[PDB]
DNA sequence: GCTGCTGAGTCACTGT
DNA sequence: CACAGTGACTCAGCAG
């Protein structure tokens, strides 16, 4: 019995493969299956933590470039807004100097 | 008595397991000096030190993984707040530019 | 009893 | 050489 064949086997079909096995070899085969199942649980846990980390890092990189772009364009527009307000105010004081 | 301590006692190693693991390498070498250990004693001492130190490395490596996820989720939390704050600032600037252009044409 | 999960210890590596 | 880090495997032990 190869590895994944023993892991995919249900506990009901496992009892159908008790041909010529002693009481102990039935035990060791059950612990062999449990060990193989535990190896898959650890691998399944490691995969789950990796995708979570990679996804959180993907969202952070996207939001960091969004915030960096937002801060940059806001500073540039604020420059043009302040310049336009300066010319508007300068024209305001000149408008107060008329007859 | 731990399994490590029993094995060290069985091989007549006179040093405490704690000192084998935790001593800085300079003090560890001083402790090992002036001895006469055979290959079996040297191998067990090296095995106890390596396992004892690697145990803590794995502990720290798993603690860092958990702390790194907490820091990432905090980074996301602040970035969403900074994005919201920057959008409000962009709105006040867009509304001020609009009012100025309206005042003119 | 089994199933999933998970905290640790260990191994076989790689990195500084 | 030393120490340090890390994915994978292992077992133990708890919850379901």
């Amino acid at each position: 019995l190869t590895d994944e064949e023993l892991v995919t086997m249900s506990v009901r079909e496992l009892n159908q493969h008790l041909r010529g096995l002693s009481k102990e070899e039935i035990v060791q085969l059950k612990q062999r299956r449990r060990t193989l199942k535990n190896r898959g649980y650890a691998a399944s846990c490691r995969v789950k933590r990796v995708t979570q980390k990679e996804e959180l890092e993907k969202q952070k990189a996207e939001l960091q470039q969004e915030v960096e772009k937002l801060a940059s364009e806001n500073a540039s527009m604020k420059l043009e807004l302040d310049a336009l307000r300066s010319k508007y105010e300068a024209l305001q004081t000149f408008a107060r100097t008329v007859a | 008595l731990t399994r490590d301590e029993l094995r060290a006692k069985a091989l007549h190693i006179p040093f405490p397991v704690e000192k084998i693991i935790n001593l800085p390498v300079v003090d560890f070498n001083e402790m090992m000096s002036k001895e006469q250990f055979n290959e079996a004693q040297l191998a067990l001492i090296r095995d106890i030190r390596r396992r004892g130190k690697n145990k803590v490395y794995a502990q720290n490596c798993r603690k860092r993984k958990l702390e790194n996820i907490v820091e990432l989720e905090q980074d996301l939390d602040h970035l969403k707040d900074e994005k919201e704050k920057l959008l409000k600032e962009k709105g006040e600037n867009d509304k001020s530019l609009h009012l100025l252009k309206k005042q003119l044409s």
